[PDB]
RNA sequence: UUUUGGCAUAGUUGCA
C-alpha cells in the first residue's frame, strides 16, 4: 500500500480507507510504487 | 417522436431494414499481394480464428470435425460451438466435458474459417456489381487483407490506408450462390460497357510493355527461372 | 498481434519433413523437391549447380510465397539419369566447392597475416 | 406446351447446386458415383454434370402460370 | 530520444560516437570533418549522427519521481 | 503614416486606407483585423540598412529587438484592407533595381515570400516543385505524424499519445523550421529510400520496408493510453469503493482475472495486461454488492506504465492509469514523405533480401515508381537528391521554397563531386540472385513520417456478441466490434448480383432473426 | 550603406528570426486574452 | 460554471438556448505532435451562415495571400472553411479610437 | 507472377534524370515562352488602342480572353510536344506513359517544360484586389503571369505568385472532389429505388413489381450485356 | 558437370574489415555467400533482459532493445556454444548462454552515462566489444537502472541483433563488360574502385561469351567477430546446411 | 467575489508568465509548450478563431434571391458595449417586377 | 453455478 508523493517523493503507507495526502508536505498527487513481480523482456 | 423514429437516414426503415449491422463481418486495411490468384484474398489468422462457419456433421467429415472439436478455440484451426439436433448449444472455450464432445450425423460444428472458404469482399461505397465480389480465403500470418493487384481497379482501391470489409456466408446454399454468381473470375467482364472491368496494372503493365519489346533476350537459366511461375505450363521448354 | 514468431522461418515444427519429392506427371523424368524452412540461399545455389550439369534438361526453383517458407525446385533430366541423382550430385559438388573455398581462404588468411 | 428457354439460368444453377449440396450435407442419398468426395458442393457439381440431381424447377411465368422442368431436361451451360 | 546503438541501414555501431562527435564539434570541426574523423564513410551511417536530435538531455531537466 | 511609423499617437495596428478614386480615408482600430509586417520602401530603396542587420545580429546582450525595428519606422504592419492601396515588391534584390521599368513606385517589400505558408505547410521541403493538392495532403499528414509531441510527456496523462523512439531532424530542412521548434521536436526519420519496382508488394501506393532496420528500432514507437476512474458517493443510493472484487462477495463479474490488482483495487505499474484484464477494481454497493471495474479495450495489450492516485474536484479519490504499448512497424502501418506520398507497408524483407548498392547500402524503404508521375511530386525527388548531397557533405541541406541560390543543376554538380551519379541513380544488385538490376535505381535519404493509423488499432471482426437493446442488432460498444452496416449500397449491389439467398441471409438470418405469432383472421401479432 | 543582394538572403532571415524571438507563434491568443 | 460549460462543450451563447447556439468554437487541443499543436492553436473557422451561401467561401481568394496558409485545409466537407494563419500573420488586438 | 519475377532482373525506377531535358530543349521552351509573352503583349496593345474588334457573339472582354487563352494553350502544348520529343527511350516517364500504367503526356510536359495556365471557374485568375490579382502587380494588368499563367516547370520550381495561383487552381480540384463525394450515391440511390424491382420475367419480357411491361425484350433484343461486342457492318458505308 | 575450382585473393585485412576477391565461381554461390555473411553467421547477442529496477527516463522495453543491439565478443566461444532452444536446462546454463549484470545508481549531481563499460559479464571471453563505449542511457541524480540479462547464440535471420556485418560490399564486372546493367549515358557514371579502364572509356567492350566471375567482397564486421572469422564461419555454416539437406534428401530417397 | 475566470496558459496572469525554462522544468512544464489554451476539468481546450463579417461598414451587394436589384447592408454594432449588433439594409426594388 | 449494457448530440480524423 506504499505510494510516492508527486512533489517531495516521500514513501507513504496509506490504507484504502483514509484520504490520500502527503504526510510531510501536504501534496495531493500520489504515484504507486513499481511492482515487485518478475518482469522479463526479450531484447528484440 | 414516433414520426422522427421512422423518417430520415437513421430511421427504422432506412437505418434498420434497408441497411443494418450484420453478424459475421470483419474489416481491416488492405495491402498488395502479387502471389495470390485474383480469386484469393489473404486473411489474418486472428480474424479467421474469431470468425466461424457452420459445418454439418456427416460420416465423411466426422473424424475431421471431431479433431477440430478436440482443438477448441484456443488452437487454430478449431471450432467455437456445437449445435446439436435438439438446438442446444455447447461452447468449446469453457467445456472440457468429453461427453459433450461426442459428435453424430446431423450435428453442426461452428468451425473456424479455414483456407478455401468463400467470402464476399466489399468496399464502401458500393457503386456496381464488382464492388462486392467472392474470394477464396487464404490464411497468411499478418494483420491485413492481402489482395491481388488486378482486383484493385474494380473495387477502385489503393493501398493508401484504405479499409475493406469481408462477409462470410454462413450456409451452404449461400456459399454455392456466391460460388456460382459472385466470384471475381465470373466478374471479369462488366455489363456496364461490355468490356473487362479489370486489366493489368501499374508495375506489371509497365514491365510487360518493356518485356514484349523486340529486343528483350533471355538466356537459358533466366527462362528456366521464369517458367517456374507459369502455372499452366505443360513442361516443354520451347525452341529458342 | 498476428506477427509470426521470428524463429519459424528456419525451424521445422513437429511432424514437418525437411524435403519432399514428387514426380511430375506432365513430363517424363521430372521431379519437384519441396524443401521447407529454406529461402533463396539454397534455392539459387542449387539451381545454378544443377544448370552446370549437362544431363539436366530443366532446373528451376521458386518460393511460392515470401511470407511462407518453402522452395519448390523442379528438375527434369535426360531419360538415363534420375532427378534425385542429379540433385544429390549437385549438393555434393557444392559441398566440395565450399570445402575447397574454406581451405583456400584459410591459406590466404595465413599468407596475409604472415605477410 | 413449354415456352421458357431450355437452358439452365445461372441463378437456377446456383440455387439447385446450393439446395442439393445442403441435402447431401444432411446425409441425403447421392445419385452419382463419387470417389473420395467429401465437400457437398463438389458432389453436387458431379451430380449436375451427370444430370442426376432429383430436383424439378418450377418457373413461374408472369401471369400466375408455371412450368415444371426436370434438371435433366434443361441444357447445362 | 537518445543516439541509436546501430546504424539502421548497415548495422554499424553508432551509439559509441555521439559524445565524441559533440566533442569534435566543440573543437571547431566542420560536421563533414567530424564524421570523417569518426570513420563514417557510408552516407547511411553519416545521416544518423548528422540528423540525430538528443532529447534525453532535455528529458533529464525534469526531476525524477523516484 | 509618419505618426504610425514613429509609434506616436497612432499605434502600429491602426490601419489607414485611402480610396483615391472615391475620395475616402478609412481608419480602422478595432480588433479582429489580420495584418503582417512589410518592409517600407522609399524612392525604390529599402529603409532597412546594414546597421539594423548588425544590431539584430547581436540581438542578445544589446536589447535591440523587433520592437525597435518597428519603432525605427523600417517595417510596418499592413492589413489586407490597406494592401489594396499598396504596391508591393516581392524581393528587393531585383524587383526594384533599375531596368526596363515595370513599376518605379514601390511602397513596400516582402520580408521573404516563404512566410505566406502556415505551420504544417512550411515543413514541406521544396513545396514550389510539387502539385498543390499534395502540399495540402502533407499539411494534413504532418498533423497526423508520429513524434515527440512534448518534452514533458512523462508526467502528462493524455488519453492517447504516440512517441517515436528515434526521431531525427530532417537532413533537408526549411529555414522556417528553425522557428517552429521542429529541430527540437522532430516528427519522423531520415530513411534511405530507393524508388524502384521490385517483387511487387510496393505497388499501388504501398511500401516495402527493411525488416532488419525495424529490428534495429527503425520507426519503432510507443503508444500510451490512460484510463481514468473515480469512486463516487451519491447520497445513500450506492457507493463505489476501490477494492479487488472477491469471487464470493459480489454476484456480478466477468470471466477476466482479478489477481493482477493489489489490495487497494489498483494494478501496480510494470505488469503486462491483455485486452480483457482488470486494472481498477471498483465495487458498487447493492441496496452484498456488484462490480463496475474497468478493463482494457478488447484489442489492446501492454504494460502498466504509471499509476497516479489523487483527489478530484469534489475530494473523492480517483486514479489515472497510463498503459504503455510498444508498437513495432508491421504490414499495414501507414508511412508518408513530406510530399503526400501516402503508403502502407506492403511487406517486410530482411537485409539480405533487400537490393544493395556496390558499397553494401540496402534501402530502408522501397516505394513504387508509379507513385510519382500522376502525382508530379518532383519535390520528393529533389529532396532525395539534396539529402544525399547533405549526408555526403556533412551539412544540413536547405530547401526554402523561393530560393534561386539552389536548383537541381547545382545539387547534381555537388553530388558528382562525391563519386556518385549526378542524378542520384545507382547500380543496385538483386538481393535474391545477386545479379545487377538492369536499370539504375534512384536511391537516397528522404524524411519519412509514421502516421498514427496503425493496423492493430483498425482491425476487428465479429461472429456474434453485444446486440442492441432496442433494434436487437449488433452495435458498437467496448471496442470496434459490433459488425459492419450492410447499407443500402450493399443491398442494391446484391440485388444486381441476383443473390437473393445471400441478401436474405445478411439482412435476416445473420443480423436479427425473430419469429412472431399472428392471427389468420385479423393481421395483428397475437 | 545599403543591403547588397548577396547579403540580403542572410539579412531577411535575421529579421524573421528577430521577429519570432520577440513575438512567438501564439501572440494572437495571448494578446487577445490579455486585452 | 457558465464560462466553464461553454469552454467544456464548445456551445456558445445562452446555455438554455443551446439549440440555436454556435457550436465547435472550443475544441480539445490536439496533442499528437508539436506541429499539430501549433497548427491547431493558429486555426481559423469560417461558419456557413446565411452569408456563405450567397458567395462561395471555400475557394482560395486573392486576399488570403500572406494572411492564411494557401495550401492547408482539411479534406471532406471542410475544405476552405477551416484555415490556418500564415507564419508572420498577426491579428489586431484592438484599441480605442479617441 | 511471370512479369513481376522478370522485373527483378529488369527493374524499373523513376528519378531526377528522367525529368531532365537537354539544354537545347530548355532554350527552345524559353524561346517559345518569350514569343508567347510578346504576342500576348501585342494583343494587349491592340486592345488598348481600340484596334481589337469583337468577334460575332462575344463581347470585347470575351474576344480578348479567347485570344490570349488560345495563345497560351498553343504555347503550352507546343512546349510540351518539344519536351516530349526530347525524351530518350530509357526515360522512365515515357516508359510509364506509353504503357498506360500511370500519368499522361500532360504530366510530362508539366514536369519538364511548363505547368501552364491556372484557371478558376473556367477563367483566368480574377481580380480579388482592386483591379489586381495580387499586391505585386500594377492595376489593369492582363499579362500572362499577372492573371495566373505559370511558366516554370515543376523541376524549375514556381515563383511566389506562380505558387499562390497554382494553389488557387488546386483548391477547385479539392472542392469539386468534395462536392462529387457529396453527390456520391444520391443520384445512384434515387435511380435504383426507382428501378430496383424491374426484372426479366420467364417469358423474357421486362416487368416491374406490379407486373407491367417495360420492354417486350430486354434491351430491345433479349441479349445480355456480358457477351456483346463491337463489330463493323460491312455493307453500310460502301458505295453501290 | 562438377564444381568450379574457386580461387581466393585477399586484398586487405584489418581488424574491422576484410577485402578479398573470388574468381572461378558462378554468381549464385557468391551471392549466397554474401547472403550467409549477412543472415546466417551465428554470434552471441543479449536476449532475456530482466529488469529489477528502472527509474530512468527511458521505459523498460527501450532499455532492453538497446541492450540487445550491443555487440559482444564471440570470436571463439560461439562455435562451442549451443542454441538455448536445443539445450537441456532451465534455458540458462553456461553451455548455452552468458550472464550479464548491470547495476548503476546515479548519486552525484552530474549526469551519469550508463555505457557498455557498466555491463559486467560472468564469462571473461564475452564482453562488449568496445571494452569509446556504447551509451545505453543517461541518468539523473536519484535515478537508478538495475537489471540482469543473458546472451544467447543466434544468427541474423532470426533478428538483426545477431547480424555480425556492418555492411557487406559486393561487386562483380566493374567495367560492365557483360552489360548486366545498361547505362543510358555511360560517360556520366563514376568508375568503380576495381575498374581497369582508362580515363577515356566508360564501359568495357561487350563480351557475348562472358560469364560473371571475379567477385569483389568487402566484409565489415560490427566487432563481435573478426572479419576472417565471419567469412570462415559463413562458409562452414553454408556447408553444414548443404550437408544436412543431403542427409534429409538421402533419408527421403531411401 | 463573483466567480472564477479560466486563465489561458502562459498569459500575463498564468503562473507560468515570464518564467525561465529552468523554472518551467521544475514545475514539470515543457519550455517549448506554446500555451495559448485553457485547462477545463483537466482537458486542454483551445478556442478556434471565428471568422465573421466586419461591422459598421457599408457593403453593397446585388442579391437575386429576392425582389431587389441591390442592397446596402451595414452590420452596425456599438463600440465595446451592447454586443447585439443591429443590421440595417437599404435596398433598391428591382424594376423588372412591375 | 456462464455474463455484457447508458440513449441522443457536438467536434475531429481516414478512405473514397
Ligand atoms: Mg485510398
Ligand atoms: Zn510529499
Ligand atoms: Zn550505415
Ligand atoms: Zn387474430
Ligand atoms: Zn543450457
Amino acid at each position: 500500500m506504499i505510494y510516492i508523493c508527486g512533489e517531495c517523493h516521500t514513501e507513504n503507507e496509506i490504507k484504502s480507507r483514509d484520504p490520500i495526502r502527503c504526510r510531510e508536505c501536504g501534496y495531493r498527487i500520489m504515484y504507486k510504487k513499481r511492482t515487485k513481480r518478475l518482469v522479463v523482456f526479450d531484447a528484440r | 417522436s414516433l414520426k422522427q423514429r421512422l423518417k430520415g437516414k437513421e430511421g427504422r426503415v432506412r437505418g434498420n431494414l434497408m441497411g443494418k449491422r450484420v453478424d459475421f463481418s470483419a474489416r481491416t486495411v488492405i495491402t498488395p499481394d502479387p502471389n495470390l490468384s485474383i480469386d484469393q484474398v489473404g486473411v489474418p489468422r486472428s480474424i479467421a480464428a474469431n470468425m466461424t462457419f457452420a459445418e454439418i456433421v456427416t460420416p465423411f467429415n466426422i473424424d475431421r470435425l471431431q479433431e477440430l472439436v478436440r482443438r477448441g478455440n484456443s488452437q487454430y484451426p478449431g471450432a467455437k460451438y456445437i449445435i446439436r439436433d435438439n438446438g442446444d448449444r455447447i461452447d468449446l472455450r469453457f467445456h472440457p466435458k468429453p461427453s459433450d464432445l461426442h459428435l453424430q450425423t446431423g450435428y453442426k460444428v461452428e468451425r473456424h474459417m479455414c483456407d478455401g472458404d468463400i467470402v464476399i469482399f466489399n468496399r464502401q461505397p458500393t457503386l456496381h456489381k464488382m464492388s462486392m465480389m467472392g474470394h477464396r480465403v487464404r490464411i497468411l500470418p499478418w494483420s491485413t487483407f492481402r489482395l491481388n493487384l488486378s482486383v484493385t481497379t474494380p473495387y477502385n482501391a489503393d493501398f493508401d490506408g484504405d479499409e475493406m470489409n469481408l462477409h462470410l456466408p454462413q450456409s451452404l446454399e449461400t456459399r454455392a450462390e456466391i460460388q456460382e454468381l459472385a466470384m471475381v473470375p465470373r466478374m471479369i467482364v462488366t455489363p456496364q460497357s461490355n468490356r473487362p472491368v479489370m486489366g493489368i496494372v501499374q508495375d506489371t503493365l509497365t514491365a510487360v510493355r518493356k518485356f514484349t519489346k523486340r529486343d528483350v533476350f533471355l538466356e537459358r537459366g533466366e527462362v528456366m527461372n521464369l517458367l517456374m511461375f507459369l502455372s499452366t505450363w505443360d513442361g516443354k521448354v520451347p525452341q529458342p | 498481434m498476428n506477427a509470426p514468431p521470428a524463429f519459424e522461418s528456419f525451424l521445422l515444427f513437429e511432424g514437418e519433413k525437411k524435403i519432399t519429392i514428387n514426380k511430375d506427371t506432365k513430363v517424363p523424368n521430372a521431379c519437384l523437391f519441396t524443401i521447407n524452412k529454406e529461402d533463396h540461399t539454397l534455392g539459387n545455389i542449387i539451381k545454378s549447380q544443377l544448370l552446370k550439369d549437362p544431363q539436366v534438361l530443366f532446373a528451376g526453383y521458386k518460393v511460392p510465397h515470401p511470407l511462407e517458407h518453402k522452395i519448390i525446385i523442379r528438375v527434369q533430366t535426360t531419360p538415363d539419369y534420375s532427378p534425385q541423382e542429379a540433385f544429390t550430385n549437385a549438393i555434393t559438388d557444392l559441398i566440395s566447392e565450399l570445402s575447397l573455398l574454406e581451405e583456400r581462404f584459410r591459406v590466404a588468411i595465413k599468407d596475409k597475416q604472415e605477410g | 406446351k413449354r415456352i421458357t428457354t431450355p437452358y439452365m439460368t445461372k441463378y437456377e444453377r446456383a440455387r439447385v447446386l446450393g439446395t442439393r449440396a445442403l441435402q447431401i450435407a444432411m446425409c441425403a442419398p447421392v445419385m452419382v458415383e463419387l470417389e473420395g468426395e467429401t465437400d457437398p458442393l463438389l458432389i453436387a457439381m458431379k451430380e449436375l454434370k451427370a444430370r442426376k440431381i432429383p430436383i424439378i424447377i418450377r418457373r413461374y411465368l408472369p401471369d400466375g402460370s408455371y412450368e415444371d422442368w426436370g434438371v435433366d431436361e434443361l441444357i447445362i451451360s | 530520444m537518445i543516439i541509436p546503438v546501430r546504424c539502421f541501414t548497415c548495422g554499424k555501431i553508432v551509439g559509441n560516437k555521439w559524445e565524441a562527435y559533440l566533442g569534435l564539434l566543440q573543437a571547431e570541426y566542420t560536421e563533414g570533418d567530424a564524421l570523417d574523423a569518426l570513420g563514417l564513410k557510408r552516407y547511411c551511417c553519416r545521416r544518423m549522427l548528422l540528423a540525430h536530435v538528443d532529447l534525453i538531455e532535455k528529458l533529464l531537466n525534469y526531476a525524477p519521481l523516484e | 503614416r509618419k505618426l504610425r511609423r514613429q509609434m506616436d499617437i497612432i499605434v502600429s495596428e491602426v490601419s489607414m486606407i485611402r480610396d483615391i478614386r472615391e475620395r475616402e480615408i478609412r481608419i480602422y482600430t478595432d480588433a479582429g483585423r489580420i495584418c503582417r509586417p512589410l518592409l517600407i520602401v522609399e524612392k525604390q530603396k529599402l529603409l532597412l540598412k546594414k546597421r539594423h542587420i548588425d544590431q539584430l545580429k547581436e540581438r542578445e546582450y544589446n536589447n535591440y529587438s523587433w520592437q525597435d525595428l518597428v519603432a525605427s519606422g523600417v517595417v510596418e504592419y499592413i492589413d489586407t484592407l490597406e494592401e489594396e492601396t499598396v504596391m508591393l515588391a516581392m524581393t528587393p534584390d531585383d524587383l526594384q533595381e533599375k531596368e526596363v521599368a515595370y513599376c518605379s513606385t514601390y511602397t513596400h517589400c516582402e520580408i521573404h515570400p516563404s512566410m505566406i505558408l502556415g505551420v504544417c505547410a512550411s515543413i514541406i521541403p521544396f513545396p514550389d516543385h510539387n502539385q498543390s493538392p499534395r502540399n495540402t495532403y502533407q499539411s494534413a499528414m504532418g498533423k497526423q505524424a508520429m513524434g515527440v509531441y512534448i518534452t514533458n510527456f512523462h508526467v502528462r496523462m493524455d488519453t492517447l499519445a504516440h512517441v517515436l523512439y528515434y526521431p531525427q531532424k530532417p537532413l533537408v530542412t526549411t529555414r522556417s523550421m528553425e522557428y517552429l521548434r521542429f529541430r527540437e521536436l522532430p516528427a519522423g526519420i531520415n530513411s534511405i529510400v530507393a524508388i524502384a519496382s521490385y517483387t511487387g508488394y510496393n505497388q499501388e501506393d504501398s511500401v516495402i520496408m527493411n525488416r532488419s532496420a525495424v529490428d534495429r528500432g527503425f520507426f519503432r514507437s510507443v503508444f500510451y493510453r490512460s484510463y481514468k476512474e473515480q469512486e463516487s458517493k451519491k447520497g445513500f443510493d450506492q457507493e463505489e469503493v476501490f477494492e479487488k472484487p472477491t469471487r464470493e462477495t459480489c454476484q456480478g463479474m466477468r470471466h477476466a482475472i482479478y489477481d493482477k490488482l493489489d489490495d487497494d483495487g489498483l494494478i501496480a505499474p510494470g505488469v503486462r495486461v491483455s485486452g480483457d484484464d482488470v486494472i481498477i477494481g471498483k465495487t458498487v454497493t447493492l441496496p452484498t454488492k456488484r462490480d463496475c471495474s474497468t478493463f482494457l479495450r478488447t484489442s489492446e495489450t501492454g504494460i502498466v506504465d504509471q499509476v497516479m492516485v489523487t483527489l478530484n474536484q469534489e475530494g473523492y479519490k480517483f486514479c489515472k492509469i497510463r498503459v504503455r504499448s510498444v508498437r513495432i512497424p508491421q504490414i499495414g502501418d501507414k508511412f508518408a514523405s513530406r510530399h503526400g506520398q501516402k503508403g502502407t507497408c506492403g511487406i517486410q524483407y530482411r537485409q539480405e533480401d533487400m537490393p544493395f548498392t556496390c558499397e553494401g547500402i540496402t534501402p530502408d524503404i522501397i516505394i513504387n515508381p508509379h507513385a510519382i508521375p500522376s502525382r508530379m511530386t518532383i519535390g520528393h525527388l529533389i529532396e532525395c537528391l539534396q539529402g544525399k548531397v547533405s549526408a555526403n557533405k556533412g551539412e544540413i541541406g536547405d530547401a526554402t521554397p523561393f530560393n534561386d541560390a539552389v536548383n537541381v543543376q547545382k545539387i547534381s554538380n555537388l553530388l558528382s563531386d562525391y563519386g556518385y551519379h549526378l542524378r542520384g541513380n545507382e547500380v543496385l544488385y538483386n538481393g535474391f540472385t545477386g545479379r545487377k538490376i538492369t536499370s539504375q535505381i534512384f536511391i537516397g535519404p528522404t524524411y519519412y513520417q509514421r502516421l498514427k493509423h496503425m493496423v492493430d488499432d483498425k482491425i476487428h471482426s465479429r461472429a456474434r456478441g453485444p446486440i442492441q437493446i432496442l433494434n436487437r442488432q449488433p452495435m458498437e460498444g467496448r471496442s470496434r466490434d459490433g459488425g459492419l452496416r450492410f447499407g443500402e449500397m450493399e443491398r442494391d449491389c446484391q440485388i444486381a448480383h441476383g443473390a437473393a439467398q445471400f441478401l436474405r441471409e445478411r439482412l435476416f438470418e445473420a443480423s436479427d432473426p425473430y419469429q412472431v405469432h399472428v392471427c389468420n383472421l385479423c393481421g395483428i401479432m397475437a | 550603406d545599403e543591403i547588397t543582394p548577396d547579403l540580403w538572403q542572410e539579412a531577411c532571415w535575421i529579421v524573421i528570426s528577430s521577429y519570432f524571438d520577440e513575438k512567438g507563434l501564439v501572440r494572437q491568443q495571448l494578446d487577445s486574452f490579455d486585452e | 460554471d457558465g464560462l466553464k460549460y461553454s469552454l467544456a462543450t464548445g456551445n456558445w451563447g445562452d446555455q438554455k438556448k443551446a439549440h440555436q447556439a454556435r457550436a465547435g468554437v472550443s475544441q480539445v487541443l490536439n496533442r499528437l505532435t508539436f506541429a499539430s499543436t501549433l497548427s491547431h492553436l493558429r486555426r481559423l473557422n469560417s461558419p456557413i451562415g446565411r452569408d456563405g451561401k450567397l458567395a462561395k467561401p471555400r475557394q482560395l481568394h486573392n486576399t488570403l495571400w500572406g494572411m492564411v496558409c494557401p495550401a492547408e485545409t482539411p479534406e471532406g466537407h471542410a475544405v476552405g472553411l477551416v484555415k490556418n494563419l500564415a507564419l508572420m500573420a498577426y491579428i489586431s488586438v484592438g484599441s480605442q479610437p479617441s | 507472377t511471370v512479369i513481376n519475377n522478370w522485373l527483378l532482373i529488369e527493374g524499373h525506377t523513376i528519378g531526377i534524370g528522367d525529368s531532365i531535358a537537354d539544354s537545347k530543349t530548355y532554350q527552345d521552351i524559353q524561346n517559345t515562352i518569350k514569343k508567347a509573352k510578346q504576342d500576348v503583349i501585342e494583343v494587349i496593345e491592340k486592345a488598348h488602342n481600340n484596334e481589337l474588334e469583337p468577334t460575332p457573339g462575344n463581347t470585347l472582354r470575351q474576344t480578348f480572353e479567347n485570344q490570349v487563352n488560345r495563345i497560351l494553350n498553343d504555347a503550352r502544348d507546343k512546349t510540351g510536344s518539344s519536351a516530349q520529343k526530347s525524351l530518350s527511350e530509357y526515360n522512365n516517364f515515357k516508359s510509364m506513359v506509353v504503357s498506360g500504367a500511370k500519368g499522361s503526356k500532360i504530366n510530362i510536359s508539366q514536369v519538364i517544360a511548363v505547368v501552364g495556365q491556372q484557371n478558376v471557374e473556367g477563367k483566368r485568375i480574377p481580380f480579388g484586389f482592386k483591379h489586381r490579382t495580387l499586391p505585386h502587380f500594377i492595376k489593369d494588368d492582363y499579362g500572362p503571369e499577372s492573371r495566373g499563367f505559370v511558366e516554370n516547370s515543376y523541376l524549375a520550381g514556381l515563383t511566389p505568385t506562380e505558387f499562390f495561383f497554382h494553389a488557387m487552381g488546386g483548391r477547385e480540384g479539392l472542392i469539386d472532389t468534395a462536392v462529387k463525394t457529396a453527390e456520391t450515391g444520391y443520384i445512384q440511390r434515387r435511380l435504383i429505388k426507382s428501378m430496383e424491382s424491374v426484372m426479366v420475367k420467364y417469358d423474357a419480357t421486362v416487368r416491374n413489381s406490379i407486373n407491367q411491361v417495360v420492354q417486350l425484350r430486354y434491351g430491345e433484343d433479349g441479349l445480355a450485356g456480358e457477351s456483346v461486342e463491337f463489330q463493323n457492318l460491312a455493307t453500310l458505308k460502301p458505295s453501290n | 558437370p562438377y564444381a568450379n575450382q574457386p580461387t581466393v585473393r585477399i586484398t586487405e585485412l584489418t581488424d574491422e574489415n576484410v577485402k578479398f576477391i573470388i574468381e572461378n565461381t558462378d554468381l549464385a554461390v557468391a551471392n549466397s555467400i554474401r547472403r550467409v555473411f549477412i543472415a546466417e553467421v551465428p554470434i552471441i547477442a543479449i536476449d532475456w533482459v530482466q529488469i529489477d529496477a528502472n527509474s530512468s527516463v527511458l521505459h523498460d522495453e527501450f532499455i532492453a532493445h538497446r541492450l540487445g543491439l550491443i555487440p559482444l565478443t564471440s570470436d571463439d566461444i560461439v562455435d562451442k556454444l549451443q542454441y538455448s532452444r536445443d539445450c537441456t536446462c532451465e534455458e540458462f546454463c553456461p553451455e548455452c548462454s552468458v550472464e550479464f549484470t548491470l547495476d548503476v545508481r546515479c548519486n552525484e549531481d552530474q549526469t551519469r552515462h550508463v555505457t557498455s563499460r557498466d555491463l559486467i559479464s560472468n564469462s571473461p571471453r564475452v564482453i562488449p566489444v568496445t571494452s569509446d563505449d556504447i551509451l545505453i542511457v543517461k541518468l539523473r541524480k536519484g535515478q537508478e537502472l538495475r537489471l540482469r540479462a543473458y546472451a544467447k547464440k543466434g544468427f541474423g535471420k532470426e533478428h538483426a541483433k545477431w547480424n555480425p556485418t556492418a555492411g557487406v560490399a559486393f561487386e562483380y564486372d566493374p567495367d560492365n563488360a557483360l552489360r548486366h546493367t545498361v547505362y543510358p549515358k555511360p560517360e556520366e557514371w563514376p568508375k568503380s574502385e576495381y575498374s581497369e579502364l582508362d580515363e577515356d572509356e566508360s564501359q568495357a567492350p561487350y563480351d557475348p561469351n562472358g560469364k560473371p566471375e571475379r567477385f569483389y567482397y568487402n566484409v565489415e564486421s560490427c566487432g563481435s567477430l573478426r572479419p576472417e572469422t565471419i567469412v570462415l564461419s559463413a562458409l562452414s555454416g553454408l556447408k553444414k546446411k548443404l550437408s544436412d539437406l543431403q542427409t534429409q534428401l538421402s533419408h527421403e530417397i531411401q | 467575489f463573483i466567480g472564477k475566470i479560466p486563465i489561458m496558459l502562459r498569459s500575463t496572469y498564468c503562473l507560468l508568465n515570464g518564467l525561465t525554462d529552468r523554472d518551467l522544468c521544475e514545475l514539470n512544464e515543457c519550455p517549448l509548450d506554446p500555451g495559448g489554451y485553457f485547462i477545463i476539468n483537466g482537458s486542454e481546450k483551445v478556442l478556434i478563431a471565428q471568422e465573421k463579417m466586419a461591422t459598421n461598414t457599408v457593403y453593397v451587394f446585388a442579391k437575386k434571391d429576392s425582389k431587389y436589384a441591390y442592397t446596402g447592408e451595414c452590420r452596425s454594432c456599438l463600440e465595446n458595449s451592447s454586443r447585439p449588433t443591429s443590421t440595417i439594409w437599404v435596398s433598391m426594388l428591382a424594376r423588372g417586377g412591375q
